[PDB]
RNA sequence: GAACGCGCGAUACUCUUUGAACGCACAUUGCGCCCCUUGGUAUUCCAGGGGGCAAGCGU
RNA sequence: ACCAUCGAAAGGGAAUCCGGUUAAGAUUCCGGAACCUGGAUAUGGAUUCUUCACGGUAACGUAACUGAAUGUGGAGACGUCGGCGCG
């Protein structure tokens, strides 16, 4: 005899970036310290391949300053500048000068 | 405007409505 | 419908030899 | 659950299974243009 | 007499851009894009608008309570009222014709 | 072989983006998943780093 | 039960406005004011004898007022023209 079932399916199935590297260099131009010193905000040459977060990440980490916000374009000679502004804690000038 | 750039030769040969390269026939 | 998919193709082919 | 054996009446429904299959299989295959099947309706 | 256009980059007469003209506080024309806007729900049977179901977009029923998108009888919020009192009716009409028809048959064959 | 940079590759007079080119797409620096780890209030959140993904009615 | 993926900067689509500001930047910056989505949570209130609330004949109203599998409905979502009414 065989015990073969009845119910069976009706179909088968088978069973390198640092904080060092992300800022390259501040910008020191004349709009640029005009911003420092007047927005309260750092203008920051940065890396093609970091963003926001790493941005903020790096100024807090590099400088010892609390980022309110980051906004960053790219330029057209291919680099990339961050305007970096700090609480109102931090005076900017005094970063810069520091 | 019937080619652009090719990624694999860099030249202005890659047929846009063809998808192929003139040039090193990519891909 | 198309019920064959109850059976693969190796289940098939060896139950068709049996005949 | 099924306890019995049968010796030729599970090969015939065997074979009859197989040959539902390939004609499901044929018609299946065939149906793929409508003149068979307008042709199948004055069959 | 002053001239204004689209603020967005779409340059062409669109249904998705639309433009009013409206005079802000600084005295000038300017131009705003107004978004499409919302459709009454419909019955599912007939089709009206459904009665007492705030009007909104497809994302904006989803910050709002559950009374202002339903109502407090059955099917409410998916059919008006006359096609759920059409479905009572209906079915227990149809019950009651299975039951006459139920018993016309156990008459029938209680023949033989 | 190409692109971008300082003969060379962010260690730039180790080896960026690619290319037979390989997680998936691609005329886009677009979109995912998996494992470890670190930081910011932190079991949930967010981010960074490292390393990967082209059974059978047969005997 | 049923097949990847590609294909629209004029199609579908969650949400920002005013004022000011430069030699050259603005719905992106500054000031003020506001929305959208996702997440963890706390407090008040309700859940009325202890266990998922009521009112109106009705259309329906509400500060809430649990809801799996499964099966449906709406918005998205749709030809063109004419006059009339309103902002
Ligand atoms: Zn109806």
């Amino acid at each position: 005899k065989k015990a073969l079932k009845v119910r069976t399916s009706a179909t088968f199935r088978l069973p390198r970036l640092d904080s060092y590297k992300v800022i390259e260099q501040p910008i020191t131009s004349e709009t640029a310290m005009k911003k420092v010193e007047d927005g309260n905000i750092l203008v920051f040459q940065v890396s093609m391949k970091a963003n926001k977060y790493q941005i903020k990440k790096a100024v807090k980490e590099l400088y010892e300053v609390d980022v309110l916000k980051v906004n960053t374009l790219v330029r057209p000679n291919g680099t990339k500048k961050a305007y970096v502004r700090l609480t109102a804690d931090y005076d900017a000038l005094d970063i810069a000068n520091r | 405007k019937s080619h652009t750039l090719c990624n694999r030769c860099g030249r202005r040969s890659f047929h846009v409505q063809k998808k192929t390269c003139s040039s090193c026939g990519y891909p | 419908l198309s019920r064959y998919v109850k059976w693969p193709e190796y289940v098939r082919v060896q139950r068709q030899k049996k005949i | 659950m099924i306890k019995d054996k049968d010796s030729a009446a599970d090969a015939d429904d065997l074979e009859s299974e197989l040959n539902a299959m390939y004609s499901d299989y044929k018609t299946r295959r065939s149906e793929r243009d409508a003149k068979f099947r307008a042709k199948q309706a004055r069959g | 007499a002053q001239r204004v256009t689209f603020r967005r980059r779409n340059p062409y007469n669109t249904r998705s851009n639309k433009i009013k003209v409206v005079k802000t506080p600084g005295g000038i024309l300017r131009a705003q894009h107004v978004k499409k806007l919302a459709t009454r729900p419909k019955c599912g049977d007939c089709g009206s608008a459904l009665q007492g179901i705030s009007t909104l977009r497809p994302r904006q029923y989803a910050t709002v309570s559950k009374t202002h998108k339903t109502v407090s009888r059955a099917y409410g919020g998916s059919r008006c009222a006359n096609c759920v009192k059409e479905r009572i009716i209906r079915a227990f009409l149809i019950e009651e014709q299975k039951i006459v028809k139920k018993v016309v048959k156990e008459q029938t064959e209680a023949a033989k």
